């Protein structure tokens, strides 16, 4: 699955500006590597492929 | 708007105390504008640098 930081935007590699497709910012996202369930009081530990360094 | 040279005038009539102003865009949001320009709006130069001794 996708999980999506949504205040937090990808940039231009080289030049470090933010990405703008027209409509808003293009937001970071990263993918789920393993499966992950929750336990009580609702808290969830997963690890994810993409870094926002 | 100048009355003692009207030669230079840019616009129509004269800002006055009290007209409607308003800001082009959304309160906070992030954006990348397209430009537009001919050739003689901006200029570039570079200083060539000495050699410390």
């Amino acid at each position: 699955d996708q999980v999506k930081f949504t205040n937090t935007y990808w940039l231009q590699q080289q030049t470090k500006q933010a990405l703008y497709n027209g409509a808003t910012p293009i937001s970071f996202t990263a993918t789920v590597t393993a499966d992950a369930n929750s336990d009580s009081g609702g808290d969830v530990t997963v690890t994810l492929s993409g870094v926002p360094i | 708007y100048d009355t003692t040279n009207p030669q230079y005038n840019s616009v129509s009539r004269q800002v006055e105390a009290g007209d409607a102003v308003s800001v082009v865009g959304t309160a906070s949001q992030t954006m990348k504008p397209n430009l537009f320009y001919n050739k003689f709006f901006c200029g570039l130069g570079s200083i060539p640098l000495p050699k410390l001794h």
